[PDB]
RNA sequence: UGGCUCUGCCAACGCUACGGCUUGGCGGGCUUAGGUGGUCACGGUUCUGUCCUGCUUCGGCGAACACGUUACACGGUUCGGCAAAACGUCGAUUACUGAAAAUGGAAAGGCGGGGCCGACUU
RNA sequence: AUGCCCAUCACCU
RNA sequence: GGGGCAGGCUGGG
């Protein structure tokens, strides 16, 4: 259900948003795009939950996958390090938690 | 300006002029397929017009065949924006050098020599000279009788620039007896053409109290047989020289009223012609019994402009008494 | 149902002042909150130009996203936090718009 | 010479855009007048204002009524932005006359959009 | 051809307009950002049109070109600072017209 | 998918440094380039999730606009940002992820 | 345009790969034309009232309420004086120049008032 | 469709 | 008889 994923994704955001606000201005486009992928994937979950097409529950998965990309991208983006590898690991754990919930939700719809 | 004018196609196609022509052509037409198809690549279009005029490859597109009847049918075939723009780009450099020759009394298509400067000129020149009489004439089918040939001897004693001349002749072939009515080029070239009568009034004939608005020609006198003279001389001229037949004329006493310019102009009063009234009366009455008493305020405001000149106080009171609506 | 927008325009009227307040610091969140807040009008508008329930649910998702933004902007920390009061006293406004959207969703669902 | 043809020369899109350009030409100075603060919503208003042209244009060229309704959804959102810039923008953004004036211009574009939606709907 | 040609001719629009659009002040930076997204993002419209040869995709490439021409009009019209001198609109419209010609031929080739 | 993204990761890892050399002047085209560079990951990903070719061609259009961005950053950007060599190598990376995108298009249709 | 992929400083939400980053202050740098509508230059037929059948220079103009057809007095439709100049126009796409007026080019003069100068009013 | 004055809405000098 | 004005009725619009 949308409420569960979002509350668990709020933990991703609550971890990553501080991290994504640290991403240097130098990596500012990546940061603002990461932040718009982080805060933003909430909308993907929410849209998936307040409607139903299962395409919206995949678009939420794509957003989580994009968020995972952002983690791997921001980890080792350049010398202005954006996200420390640890932060990617921690965030990937939280994103994996919301990934699991999405997956279960995709499955329960399917 | 030293006469001549032997390089107007350079000024007609100056970008700064075609942009004026463009803004003049689009003025009001900024809601037409012509402007809106032109507006898209406006300045790239004016760059292919500039360079069509600067070349001489300019050729006037089809006069979009359409007309308005109003039992005075004029074939007022439209022109492409491109074509009205070229005409506006001509009649931005070509018009000031023709409309400067226009004797002051040609109160037609000139800047601020308007319809109303005309009715005022007539009234004024009626008061002064205390015209006891007046000749009013009018050209049969004026635009479809402009020689378009003895026009281009007037458009050609004053252009001298043999590419303005060839742009004038694209916009208006030197081959006809019929200026297309409803063309900036043609209001000018008909003003210019009927300006030949204004020079046979004012120059020859030495009529100093007249007014011409395009095809209508008031000629206040004092001996009404000197104005039948003037008229005879004017008709013989405009027939033999201009191929203009005079449709209507009269040498009415200033007492019949000079039905000039949709008016009726005694020294005393300038009552718009009774047909304007009847149209308006009927337009108002219709608007009332159509439930359209809100576009009537728009029409009223506009008509009050056409009638603020005329001595329409009594009429405005009367229309306020018949329907209540705020005329003035 | 265009009382939706005119009841959401009091959500905006409550939330926009405190969305503008979000510092450059929380600037992406702000831009995105403002795009959720001011851009929920478009969600309602699109819903009312279609009366298609999909656009009505997208308006609900936007209100739910706006609710998220409230809860997010709450725990944004520091002197930039949407005060708990404002989260509650906007959730009230959003809830009023939520009630409408709901009724509107229901009106369409039971045609 | 022939005016450069844009393809899919749709009168209604050309007209609406020329008339909506008057909305923009009215609102842009008073979107660009929206203070620094209220820049996110100026930029959002500006993306609604200047980005409604794209909505009209895609409606005219991708002659699809869906994009015409999406253009009406954006004219409606532009109307909201007027509402918002007036009331909810805390300084002022749009004076009541300015809202009054802009709403007239947007209404003109609304009329043209409505006529365009109607002519396509038949 | 077709998509490759249109884009190479549209690259000239971008090569002309990007400096103008990169010159549009931060004040007109929604204009600028949206003009840049219209200018540089018309390549994506052509690209998608090449990918599909759906004439609707080359019509939405014309819509983008029309939007780009709007941006020229608009950026000339903005009178706070200014963005695109009337000449720059003229020059750009020539380039966009060349892109327009190729889009028109491409639309016709598909028709 | 997974492999297209990892090969596009190599595009990003090559191009992102280039996009970040792009002067402030061209920071709106950098912003725009980086939203087609980093934002093409989303195009690939969304095609991986919603496996529609409609989503897959938008990723090819994304790849093709990324190739445009290479052309643009190499020349049209006036301090020709991307060096011609970098466009060549990036088009190698882009055409690897384009060879993958093409194969993926083909596998779907 | 709350912007800077922009710094310096300082501070601390924080995040730190321990370098910083971020972020906050704080400085410096970069950042008159227009629109809409009209306005003047829709009829056809019998009917019911109602009136004219005026005028004419024979072209037409009218009057049946705009009704004192008129705000019955004026616009700047003002009033004189001028008309040198400039403008206009004819002279003239002339003389002249030059093979050619060829996208040179007058003028004297003639004709205007459109112009000028006052008065009074605007 | 062109002109002509108005009327309005706008917008800065 | 003709004609002008305001209403009948029918088109234009």
């Amino acid at each position: 259900d949308q409420m569960l994923i979002v509350e668990r994704y709020e933990r991703v955001i609550s971890y990553l948003y501080p991290i994504a606000q640290s991403i240097p201005r130098k990596h500012g486009v990546a940061r603002e795009m990461f932040l718009k992928c982080l805060l933003g994937q909430v909308e993907l979950f929410i849209v998936a939950g307040k409607s139903n097409q299962v395409s919206k529950l995949y678009a939420a998965d794509a957003g989580l996958a994009m968020l995972r990309f952002w983690l791997r991208f921001l980890a080792g983006i350049q010398k202005p390090h954006a996200m420390t590898p640890h932060q990617v690991e921690t965030a990937q754990v939280l994103i994996a938690e919301v990934g699991r919930i999405l997956g279960s939700w995709i499955a329960r719809v399917n | 300006m030293g006469k001549r004018h032997r390089n107007l196609i350079d000024q007609i196609t100056t970008w700064e002029n075609l942009l004026d022509a463009y803004r003049k052509t689009s003025h009001g037409k900024r809601r037409t397929w012509g402007y809106l198809e032109f507006k898209e690549y406006d300045l790239a279009n004016l760059l292919a017009l500039q360079a069509e005029l600067k070349a001489g490859n300019y050729e006037r597109g089809p006069y979009r065949e359409f007309l308005v009847y109003e039992p005075k049918p004029r074939l007022i075939s439209a022109l492409e924006f491109k074509d009205r723009l070229v005409q506006h780009a001509l009649c931005n450099i070509v018009a000031p050098i023709f409309e400067a020759g226009l004797l002051p009394y040609t109160y037609a298509c000139r800047p601020d020599k308007g319809t109303h400067a005309g009715v005022c000129h007539v009234q004024a020149e009626l008061r002064r000279t205390r015209a006891t009489h007046f000749l009013k004439s009018d050209f049969s089918k004026f635009f479809p009788s402009i020689d378009r040939a003895a026009l281009y001897a007037m458009i050609d004693k004053k252009i001298h620039c043999a590419a303005t001349r060839r742009l004038l002749r694209v916009v208006l072939p030197d081959e006809g007896v019929g200026i297309p009515i409803g063309s900036l080029t043609s209001q000018l070239f008909a003003n210019v053409y009927g300006g030949a009568v204004d020079r046979l009034l004012h120059d020859e004939l030495k009529q100093r109290h007249w007014a011409r608005y395009m095809d209508d020609i008031v000629v206040l006198g004092d001996d009404p047989e000197e104005l039948r003279a003037v008229f005879y001389r004017l008709r013989d001229f405009a027939s033999e020289r201009l191929g203009l037949k005079i449709s209507h004329w009269q040498v009415a006493p200033v007492s019949r009223g000079i039905n000039f310019l949709g008016y009726r102009i005694w020294p005393t009063h300038k009552l718009l012609r009774k047909s304007s009234v009847k149209r308006a009366k009927r337009k108002v009455a219709n608007f009332i019994k159509h439930g359209e008493d809100e576009s009537l305020q728009r029409f009223l405001a506009s008509w009050s402009g056409h009638a603020q000149w005329a001595d329409t106080h009594n009429l405005f009171t009367w229309m306020e008494e018949q329907y209540g609506i705020a005329c003035h």
